[PDB]
């Protein structure tokens, strides 16, 4: 009961999947940069 | 058996390079390098010492040093890799061995594998076996298997350069 | 598969002397020798000892490796305790620098051809005359992957392009037929601890009083010299002229009186007087 829940939260479980729905649903990237950076690549390095 | 992605260096063996030291007559080198009962022994006490040699370096992973399980069998193996010269029973002794290995019940069996250090055998071109003592301290040790398991070293063999692009006569 | 810019040719203490030798020796001709080491690992060719060739009407061709003396000087040195392979080969270019012509790329694909990482050693002995040692080593880029691929070694580390290619290379096919390979010196201690010995220094000269004739006059010409330059320094620092001063120190500025050919002086003189009169005490204490 309580204490499978405290094993959960120690373990990382619930943990891990807040910290993914946080990230997940305020990722906002300017995509527009990395765009960018693509049509500014023609050497494998800055491929990489 | 064998290790994933190595094999045996039974067809690197140079028949040319292989000698052994104290082997009885009846029963010679060449018996112990064959699948079958035929084994080796050594005549004049339980000291051997088998040296062999591969026709391009080799690389040395695990060692199958199986023996008669009655006791004449390995106990005590020196190892040394690229010798120069022919080895002398009271100089291998004095000489630090590439890896001492001091074989167990469980190695001499037909399915003994013993592991040897890698790191140390990457360019080996003629490993020497110093049998120290049989497990059964008799007078004649007996190596009913012996062969080594490693990968084959890509060797140079400029033995067969020839010029393969251009024109003769050319300079600089 | 591609070759890291990483891959690093070890070229070993004593293979750097015996290559720079055998370079000094041809001049004004070319010299060539077969390099032995081993092909540790892909990032890796490591040479150890490098064996010159006899000179021939050749050159540095195909045909300049006399088949029968290679075979017998590996042969010979197996016995010693050197079972090492032919890493490669090297070949003095005197006066040009370190770069691959035709023949040199013809012989070095033929190199290739019996192993794929057979790297191929340029040294210049008229060049390397001072604390630089031009040396390069060089592997054929299959002009074929040049449209196949792309470039023909994949850049996975940093360890490379902290180098720079050369004008000279670049011009005779440096990454278009050639490309370098960064030379590490494989250098150890007991080689490093007899080097030192070239000029170590005998403890005799640690404990020699110079001679005082030649001394007294050296100290006489330089306190001479450092008088003229206190005049010039007295001239200089009265004059202190204000007109933008900080334009002044700049507008003057030639290597001259005000400190250069001053206390540079000072520090000749005292340190000469000071190690002359601390090893005479020396010695009136230890002899006698």
């Amino acid at each position: 009961d309580q204490t499978l829940k405290m094993i959960k939260i120690l373990s990382g479980e619930m943990a891990i999947e807040l910290h993914l729905q946080f990230l997940i649903r305020n990722n906002n990237t300017d995509l527009m940069i990395l765009k960018n950076t693509k049509d500014a690549v023609r050497n494998s390095v800055c491929h990489t | 058996d064998i290790p994933k992605g190595y094999m045996d260096l039974m067809p690197f063996i140079n028949k040319a390079g292989c000698e052994c030291l104290n082997e009885s007559d009846e029963h010679g080198f060449d018996n112990c390098l064959r699948k079958d009962t035929t084994f080796l022994e050594s005549d004049c006490d339980e000291q051997l010492l088998i040296t062999v040699a591969f026709n391009q370096p080799v690389k040395l992973y695990s060692m199958k040093f199986q023996g008669p399980d009655n006791g004449q069998g390995p106990k005590y193996v020196k190892i040394f890799i690229n010798l120069p010269r022919s080895m002398d029973f009271e100089e291998a002794e004095r000489s630090e061995p590439t890896q001492a290995l001091e074989l167990t019940e469980d190695d001499i069996k037909e399915d003994g594998i013993v592991p040897l250090r890698y790191v140390k055998f990457q360019n080996v071109n003629s490993v020497t076996i110093f049998v120290q003592s049989n497990q059964g301290e008799e007078e004649t040790t007996r190596i009913s298997y012996f062969t080594f398991i490693g990968t084959p070293v890509q060797a140079t063999n400029m033995n067969d350069f020839k010029r393969v692009v251009g024109k003769k006569g050319e300079s600089h | 598969p591609a070759v890291d810019t990483a891959e690093q040719v070890y070229i070993s203490s004593l293979a750097l002397l015996k290559m720079l030798k055998h370079g000094r020796a041809g001049v004004p001709m070319e010299v060539m020798g077969l390099m032995l080491g081993e092909f540790v690992d892909d990032y890796t060719v490591r040479v150890i000892d490098v064996f010159a060739m006899p000179q021939s009407g050749t050159g540095v061709s195909v045909e300049a490796v006399d088949p029968v003396f290679q075979a017998k000087m590996l042969d010979m040195l197996k016995q010693t305790g050197r079972p090492e392979m032919v890493v490669g080969w090297y070949h003095s270019h005197p006066g040009f620098g370190c770069w691959l012509s035709g023949v040199d790329i013809n012989t070095q694909q033929s190199f290739e051809a019996l192993s794929e990482r057979a790297v191929a050693v340029v040294v210049d002995p008229i060049q390397s005359v001072k604390g630089k040692v031009v040396i390069d080593a060089f592997r054929l880029i299959n002009a074929n992957m040049m449209v196949l691929g792309h470039e023909p070694r994949q850049t996975t580390s940093n360890l490379g392009h902290l180098n720079k290619p050369s004008i000279q290379a670049l011009i005779h096919g440096l990454n278009r037929h050639y490309y370098s390979i960064t030379i590490n010196y494989r250098k150890n201690e007991l080689e490093q601890k007899m080097l030192l010995n070239l000029h170590k220094k005998s403890w005799m000269e640690g404990l020699t009083l110079q001679d005082y004739s030649e001394h007294c006059k050296h100290n006489e010409s330089v306190v001479k010299e450092m008088l003229e330059l206190a005049k010039n320094y007295n001239k200089a620092v009265e004059e202190e002229d204000k007109m933008t001063p900080e334009q002044l120190a700049i507008k003057n500025v030639g290597k001259q009186d005000p400190k250069r050919h001053l206390e540079e002086h000072v520090d000749v003189l005292m340190t000469s007087n000071i190690v002359q009169c601390l090893a005479a005490m020396l010695d009136t204490v230890v002899f006698k």
